[PDB]
RNA sequence: AUAUUGGCGAGAGACCGAUAGCGAACAAGUACAGUGAUGGAAAGAUGAAAAGAACUUUGAAAAGAGAGUGAAAAAGUACGU
RNA sequence: AUGGUGAACUAUGCCUGAAUAGGGUGAAGCCAGAGGAAACUCUGGUGGAGGCUCGUAGCGGUUCUGACGUGCAAAUCGAUCGUCGAAUUUGGGUAUAGGGGCGAAAGACUAAUCGAACCAUCUAGUAGCUGGUUCCUGCCGAAGUUUCCCUCAGGAUAGCAG
RNA sequence: CGUGGAGGUCAGUGACGAAGCCUAGACCGUAAGGUCGGGUCGAACGGCCUCUAGUGCAGAUCUUGGUGGUAGUAGCAAAUAUUCAAAUGAGAACUUUGAAGACUGAAGUGGGGAAAGGUUCCACGUCAACAGCAGUUGGACGUGGGUUAGUCGAUCCUAAGAGAUGGGGAAGCUCCGUUUCAAAGGCCUGAUUUUAUGCAGGCCACCAUCGAAAGGGAAUCCGGUUAAGAUUCCGGAACCUGGAUAUGGAUUCUUCACGGUAACGUAACUGAAUGUGGAGACGUCGGCGCGAGCCCUGGGAGGAGUUAUCUUUUCUUCUUAACAGCUUAUCACCCCGGAAUUGGUUUAUCCGGAGAUGGGGUCUUAUGGCUGGAAGAGGCCAGCACCUUUGCUGGCUCCGGUGCGCUUGUGACGGCCCGUGAAAAUCCACAGGAAGGAAUAGUUUUCAUGCCAGGUCGUACUGAUAACCGCAGCAGGUCUCCAAGGUGAACAGCCUCUAGUUGAUAGAAUAAUGUAGAUAAGGGAAGUCGGCAAAAUAGAUCCGUAACUUCGGGAUAAGGAUUGGCUCUAAGGGUCGGGUAGUGAGGGCCUUGGUCAGACGCUUGUUGUAGACGGCCUUGGUCUUGCUACAAUUAACGAUCAACUUAGAACUGGUACGGACAAGGGGAAUCUGACUGUCUAAUUAAAACAUAGCAUUGCGAUGGUCAGAAAGUGAUGUUGACGCAAU
RNA sequence: CUAUCUAGCGAAACCACAGCCAAGGGAACGGGCUUGGCAGAAUCAGCGGGGAAAGAAGACCCUGUUGAGCUUGACUCUAGU
RNA sequence: GCGUUGGAUUGUUCACCCACUAAUAGGGAACGUGAGCUGGGUUUAGACCGUCGUGAGACAGGUUAGUUUUACCCUACUGAU
RNA sequence: UGUACAACGGGGUAUUGUAAGCAGUAGAGUAGCCUUGUUGUUACGAUCUGCUGAGAUUAAGCCUUUGUUGUCUGAUUUGU
């Protein structure tokens, strides 16, 4: 909101590096069941309520 | 070639908006490789982006149709929309009719 | 209008991230988180609410502490140093 | 000597078998909804072993037809039956 | 019934700021002139008042009972409308809370819910009242009648039946 | 008969193949069902004697999941808009570029923000999914980059209010109050030379903390620079605070300054406790004066546009910041002087013996002017050639005018009130006199200069008919600054310049019935419960206007006459000048000589150029004047300048002229509420509520009304009968 | 501008099964029962009679020994005084 | 077989008048006809007056203001292949 | 391959209402000037007149046309 507070840009700062999709060796790992990120976040689907 | 950054950098290093930058499309080979402030720059120089001079708003008439009133002319009934306080208040006429009587005298 | 019209004219904050949970429930003219409670001196857990107390009980976090006093006590609280006993 | 669905450590059953059994056999008090107290799911089984398809051809590719792998792909990852 | 949450919507008060083109009408007060003996009275200028007025921005919404009415829309769009410098419109902070708040009152508003809020527990609340009530075959096989009951869309007793 | 499991048994069946599933194939039983054959398929299962139960299915507007007909149908129709060519691409009504045509028309479809969002910002590559058509395009996908502060804000103060102590309640979670029944604090001088900081006196008493990134607030701007940043980065130029030390100046043996009669001034020109004063600090409306930004416009220096014909034509650049020196206004005040024959004076009538008019001065410095910053900056143009990285040489960047013009700021005012329209931090000043001080120098760090530091947090983007909230990219809602030209009263409607879009599925015929605009010969409300919807007048100027009344209104009542264009007429202002002859300056003194700053400019010197043709003196023809004269005055005149407003006269147009837009139907009455106003936000805007007015009631606080579970608790009450409370 | 046709996209409401009538009886105004009339694919655009069409286990009336709001010389209590 | 009207009043069924005309006859079809229209009346909720009730409230009382939705199905009908 | 057809053009019919340009001692008049006038012309001047009873349009569902140019064989389906 522009004139911010560090509390709030903090939170903001982790989602921005939780923002990303599973790197491919995930895949190939022994007895590995996942397959997709279920914790994807965007702006226009979800907000994040701070 | 998408040309759209093009477009808006030409814009802002020459000032005016995208409305009057003229990027040809002859020698669109070499503009998309201008990703650059810099490289936008040499390419107005030399001539390839003209300024796009403004469009004319020529008031010829309006000197002419104002020259027309000051001579006396559309002053009639038909000409007038609105009360003849609305146009000059008589206020205005009383101060201008004092503010002479009173230096008048005082001279 | 008291429906949609209604509903673009919120856009202030009643509550707010809590302190001490970090849930937004401080509410900030109140001053007083609505989900544990703060900065009163206990955390507020009602009987009649036991889906919510199983969500913040001991188990929902690290247990920094008590995942060693089991192990602690499983040997009798021992200090000092180990011996060599060969190989 | 008495009680103890909480905590730790164990042994069991004419119990349930994953639309059942705890809400959760799975990144389950998770995603998500609500300004809030709160509410809250869905999701197991490719094959013994990825050996999960070299290479040929068509197509811009996605893919198809062959070939090949594999007992078997009427087992090819949108995979027991 | 118990215990908690809610005035970011709207209801009211306070503190703090912000917004309201252009015309009409014309009050005191003032100036000059005229009349008359006085009392005083008329004429012509200013003057801007006035919870006034026509009318944009804004706030509501009267009518078409128009449009739509599985909609752009859980109430919106178009025209026609009342008011518009004030018991005006509104931002932010704050205060008032459930049989309690607040109400220029309409039982109106209280975050799509209110002549009585939301959430969780008691709670699988109670119902003489509707609905459903899951395989075959064989044998027997009825009643809507007596008496009593605040009893007559129900029971108990006797009867019919196995 | 059948289903999940348990005990026993058939040494039961079985990957050369169980279970499960499919099978208009076969057999048995009346039936519940059981057996077999074939196909599919790969790990367990069956018959019998018994036991056990979460044991049977068609529906309970039954739970979960899935799929149908409807159906390839309804529909993808508001916001006046699209077309051609090329490029890319396998694949263009939609991507890009170019050329047209339009729109928003500056209360934007433009530029920035508050809340909110959180990386949507920018770059590369890319289309499985989303963008209800498509898509090589994206606010989408994968990977990366980006937010720079002593000055902008948060930080600090306090408002309404919240709330911790001491206390008092309450079994208690906690409630009351927050300066009240609390012995509640630090603070300058001196001691110094173990005193580190204690100690001996002068002292003051406030009396937690939080609480408004549009309330108060110490200090900065310009040029330029990224793919995305800037009042933050680069360059240049400032100011404020905290601290340390000197240099320079003033002060002084009249030891802590002078001048002016005075308002006061001079860069400095001692000074504590305590007290006082000012700023912060501030209602709304109306007109007037002045300033800035913009608008209009003349001359000149350049560029671009038209040029069938005409136009000394049209458009465009000509700009100057924060900060600093000098200077500058109303208002206000001071010295002389003294008033009626009362006079000054604003658009708006206030002032004057409590002392005017007049003459002369002081002051605040908003604002404005010259200069420095700063023209080496920015802007408009000509030549040079660099696949390039790029620059050099260069010219101008100048002088004006007007205005009821719009926005805004400010000043002196006037109107309004049973509303007269915030606090504190902080900063400064005055009274006071403690304390210390001279020249052999002591102060002076609220005089000039010099030195150091300014910590943390935010800075990207949108801010909306695609970034926020309404399940969605939903015609809804959301606070605010700037805003041009023309017609026009106008921020009205309509067209355009800057800027931005050209976006919301498309193609062809374009049946009915529709939605939205319209037009209809004659009559005309005969229609309908009701002229409901449409229609007419509807701008401006002149004439004219009744019943009634609370005398203010009704009333633009009702009802009549004109409106275009060209050529004219008249009226409404500002600024300057009220003489001739001799005389002094003709404070321009140009002109002739040069005297010598007459010099730069066109590494010493060669010798070449102008002296900037200018300080300094002239024999001079060189339109302001003090003196005398004629006699000085009337009539009033003459010269320049640039605005619109009003009225009138002829002519003219197929009698059209508020020509588009814009824009009142009117009158006689009746019922009722006095009026302005308010409510059933989502079917009732009303004669309902409210309002002023009137009347009644209670109450003199050891009280009246009301709250609380108590309280050493509260609301009225920061109140007092002309008040509060209940009607 | 839709409606119409076409390129692309593409639901919902509703659905015992389906959809030609007269008369009769019938729960006494059924498309299907009976008796007669009649009946020839596939369909398209309108229309509105009907399917006692759709939307909600009628907001009217009654019953229930079901409630709620309000009122009072109903009954029983109660904070306050 | 054919034709049975135009108007004032009332929401009006009804009724009474004006007038024309040859005449202004009675009726049924879910008291024909609201997914044909209107909402004038009765019929929720606002409000006023009179009577009744101590009161909250009651009255065929009188009066004013009071959102009326969908066919993109089948049949029937109107046209077309 | 036809006095065929089509597109232009021509003529007719019709709507409309008299243009573009030049010229005019037409023009309410307004002012400069020079030989200063017995129309003095220059500049402006709504409008009017003469060619202009014209100009424009004339078929998309008007009529005719020997004139110029151009077109005349693509696909699918059918038997007792």
């Amino acid at each position: 909101a522009a004139q911010k507070s560090f509390r709030i840009k903090q939170k903001m700062a982790k989602a921005k590096k939780q923002n990303r999709p599973l790197p491919q060796w995930i895949r190939l790992r022994t007895n590995n069941t996942i397959r997709y990120n279920a914790k994807r976040r965007n702006w226009r689907r979800t907000k994040m309520n701070i | 070639a998408n040309l759209r950054t093009q477009k808006r950098l030409a814009a802002s290093v020459v000032g005016v908006g995208k409305r009057k930058v003229w990027l040809d499309p002859n020698e669109t080979s070499e503009i998309a490789q201008a990703n650059s402030r810099n490289a936008i720059r040499k390419l107005v120089k030399n001539g390839t982006i003209v300024k796009k001079a403004v469009t004319v708003h020529s008031k010829s008439r309006t000197r002419a149709h104002a020259q027309s009133k000051r001579e006396g002319r559309h002053s009639g009934y038909g000409k007038r929309k609105g009360t003849r306080e609305a146009r000059l208040p008589s206020q205005v006429v009383w101060i201008r009719r004092l503010r002479v009587l009173r230096r008048l005298l005082a001279k | 209008g008291k429906g949609t019209p209604s509903f673009g004219k919120r856009h202030n904050k009643s509550h707010t991230l809590c302190n001490r949970c970090g849930r937004r429930s401080f509410h900030v003219q109140k001053k007083t988180c609505s989900s544990c409670g703060y900065p009163a001196a206990k955390t507020r857990s009602y009987n009649w609410g036991a889906k919510a107390k199983r969500r913040h009980t001991t188990g929902t976090g690290r247990m920094r502490y008590l995942k060693h006093v089991s192990r602690r006590f499983k040997n009798g609280f021992q200090t000092g140093s180990a011996s060599k006993a060969s190989a």
